[PDB]
C-alpha cells in the first residue's frame, strides 16, 4: 500500500469512545 | 442487524481466539475484558458488569464474538452520531488543534503498537490528505472512510 493506509489503520481503530467510559 | 463492516470480521476473530483456549465455542466472561483490552481497549469494569449483566442473560458463562460488535455498534450508533465522527480526534487527534498531525498519527501508531519515522509518517497522511500539509484533519480522515 501506498496512496492507502489510513483506510487499513481506520478498520482496527475506527471507534474508541463507543466502549471508553470517563 | 446480524453483522456490520470488516471492522467485525478484523476483531471478532481475535476476540474469539484471544482467549477461547478452553474450547468453550466462545470466549469466558471473567476474561472478555481482557479480550477487550487485549486489542488494546481500555474500558470499564462496571460497563463489563454491563455487558456481562447483557450477554450473561441466557446463563452459559461465555461470550459469543460476531453479536458483541453488534453491541459495540448499538453504542455509538444511537448514542450521538454526530460526536462519533470527532471522537476520532479523540482516538488520533492529540495535539488538540484540529489536526492529528504526523507525530500524532506517529504516537498513534505507537500507542496503537507501530513507531513511524519523519518520512514514513509523509504517506499514512497523503492518504487521506487532500491538499497535503502533512496534518490530517477531519474531511481527509473523514472521506478514506467512505472513499473505499
Amino acid at each position: 500500500t501506498r496512496k492507502k493506509t489510513f483506510k487499513e489503520v481506520a478498520n482496527a481503530v475506527k471507534i474508541s469512545a463507543s466502549l471508553m467510559g470517563t | 442487524a446480524d453483522q456490520l463492516t470488516e471492522e467485525q470480521i478484523a476483531e471478532f476473530k481475535e476476540a474469539f481466539s484471544l482467549f477461547d483456549k478452553d474450547g468453550d465455542g466462545t470466549i469466558t466472561t471473567k476474561e472478555l475484558g481482557t479480550v477487550m483490552r487485549s486489542l488494546g481497549q481500555n474500558p470499564t469494569e462496571a460497563e463489563l458488569q454491563d455487558m456481562i449483566n447483557e450477554v450473561d442473560a441466557d446463563g452459559n458463562g461465555t461470550i459469543d464474538f460476531p453479536e458483541f460488535l453488534t453491541m459495540m455498534a448499538r453504542k455509538m450508533k444511537d448514542t450521538d452520531s454526530e460526536e462519533e465522527i470527532r471522537e476520532a480526534f479523540r482516538v488520533f487527534d492529540k495535539d488538540g488543534n484540529g489536526y492529528i498531525s504526523a507525530a500524532e498519527l506517529r504516537h498513534v501508531m505507537t500507542n496503537l503498537g507501530e513507531k513511524l519515522t519523519d518520512e514514513e509518517v509523509d504517506e499514512m497522511i497523503r492518504e487521506a490528505d487532500i491538499d497535503g500539509d502533512g496534518q490530517v484533519n477531519y474531511e481527509e480522515f473523514v472521506q478514506m472512510m467512505t472513499a473505499k
